[PDB]
């Protein structure tokens, strides 16, 4: 049984330049539990991530939350990677501003 | 609180 | 309304890298409130909710101390399970639990749960009468044998009616400000284009609590369920969640769909059009 992550990226509040937010990266249905996340900021590591909500579905997958406060801007971009052993290589899923 | 567990 | 209590553990081996990994995470409904990781420097129960400041030392003290035996029962577990199975010891496996119990407005038991898994698989699950076991395999037959003859079932079904009850209605009653709030989602609609003049509504739905839900977009009067996409309701990293549906409608009758929300927070339901 391997079943692959579903990366969602996406803030708490609609994202406004320069007004302190929460940046979240939910990763979810995946099997076995081993797994590394990262939240990037311009394409580096943010140091401040804190893990929560970790917890498994009906079909026994597992679920967690990376979040972190965050002040957008117009240009810095945020990103979530992760690795995991249903996947050959990481996957990176970039936040989406306009969703 | 949390259940005790015992082995399986 | 009704109010549950759930722990999820997880117990992770990880052959010739030491003991496996083990956690225990609470939830009262959909709010994180406590936590133990073994993999932490000093491994000890923690709160995980700012009401949860209310109990004294000795509760984190004994719930750390149960976590510890949890933690060797499980020790013990992964190894008999590779027994079971038949299984190598260069392998890592997995064993999830989930127990919890739930209670209605009035503070009575509605149902109580226990079921585990072995490498995602269901393995044994208490039924729903409190009293017997249901086992997915032979080798969950073996651990069903086990526990009737050592009373397991009546010891679990002390726990759930009794501990589990009382407890969740102690934690409903100190952290209630918390957890009997109600906070209202805030919606709005975006839109995308697509190829093959079709576009992308999105209707989403923010900062509210508790996760219970509903969005459904709706054409003429009818819902468009299995037409729409969406996400799991998810959280947003401040103890709120949000959601998202979305359908792909015609260019230029856009203003033909409403997006209806669904709330404990939202007397009347909002509806949203592009
Ligand atoms: C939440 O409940 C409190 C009552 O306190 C609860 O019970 C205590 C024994 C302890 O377990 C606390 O941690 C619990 O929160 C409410 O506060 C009382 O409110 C009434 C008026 O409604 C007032 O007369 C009392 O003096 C208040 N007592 C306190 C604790 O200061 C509080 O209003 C509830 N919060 C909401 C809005 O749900
Ligand atoms: C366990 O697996 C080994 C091969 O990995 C096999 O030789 C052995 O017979 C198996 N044990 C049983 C009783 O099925």
């Amino acid at each position: 049984i391997q079943k692959t992550p579903q990366i969602q990226v996406y803030s708490r509040h609609p994202p406004e330049n320069g007004k302190p937010n929460i940046l979240n990266c939910y990763v979810t249905q995946f099997h076995p539990p081993h797994i590394e996340i990262q939240m990037l900021k311009n394409g580096k590591k943010i140091p401040k991530v804190e893990m929560s909500d970790m917890s498994f579905s009906k079909d026994w997958s597992f679920y967690i939350l990376a979040h972190t406060e965050f002040t957008p801007t117009e240009t810095d971009t945020y990103a979530c990677r992760v690795k995991h052993d249903s996947m050959a290589e990481p996957k990176t899923v970039y936040w989406d501003r306009d969703m | 609180s949390a259940p005790d567990t015992r082995p399986a | 309304g009704p109010h549950s209590l759930r722990y999820f553990v997880t117990a992770v081996s990880r052959p010739g890298l030491g003991e496996p990994r083990y956690m225990e995470v609470g939830y009262v409904d959909d709010t994180e409130f406590v936590r133990f990781d073994s993999d932490a420097e000093n491994p000890r129960y923690e709160p995980r909710a700012r009401w949860m400041e209310q109990e004294g030392p000795e509760y984190w003290e004994r719930e750390t101390q149960k976590a510890k035996g949890n933690e060797q029962s499980f020790r013990v577990d992964l190894r008999t399970l590779l027994g079971y199975y038949n299984q190598s010891k260069g392998g890592s496996h997995t064993i999830q639990v989930i127990s919890g119990c739930e209670v209605g407005s009035d503070g009575r038991l509605l149902r109580g749960y226990q079921q585990y898994a072995y490498d995602g698989c269901d393995y044994i699950a208490l039924n729903e009468d409190l009293k017997t076991w249901t086992a997915a395999d032979m080798a969950a037959l073996i651990t069903k044998h086990k526990w009737e003859q050592a009373g397991e079932a009546e010891r679990l079904r002390a726990y759930l009616e009794g501990t589990c009850v009382e407890w969740l209605r102690r934690y409903l009653k100190n952290g209630n400000a918390t957890l009997l709030r109600t906070d209202s989602p805030k919606a709005h609609v975006t839109h995308h284009s697509r190829p093959e003049d079709k576009v992308t509504l999105r209707c989403w739905a923010l900062g509210f609590y508790p996760a219970d839900i509903t969005l459904t977009w709706q054409l003429n009067g009818e819902e468009l369920i299995q037409d729409m996409e969406l996400v799991e309701t998810r959280p947003a990293g401040d103890g709120t969640f949000q959601k998202w549906a979305s359908v792909v409608v015609p260019l230029g009758k856009e203003q033909y769909y409403t997006c209806h929300v669904y709330h404990q927070g939202l007397p009347e339901p909002l509806t949203l059009r592009w």
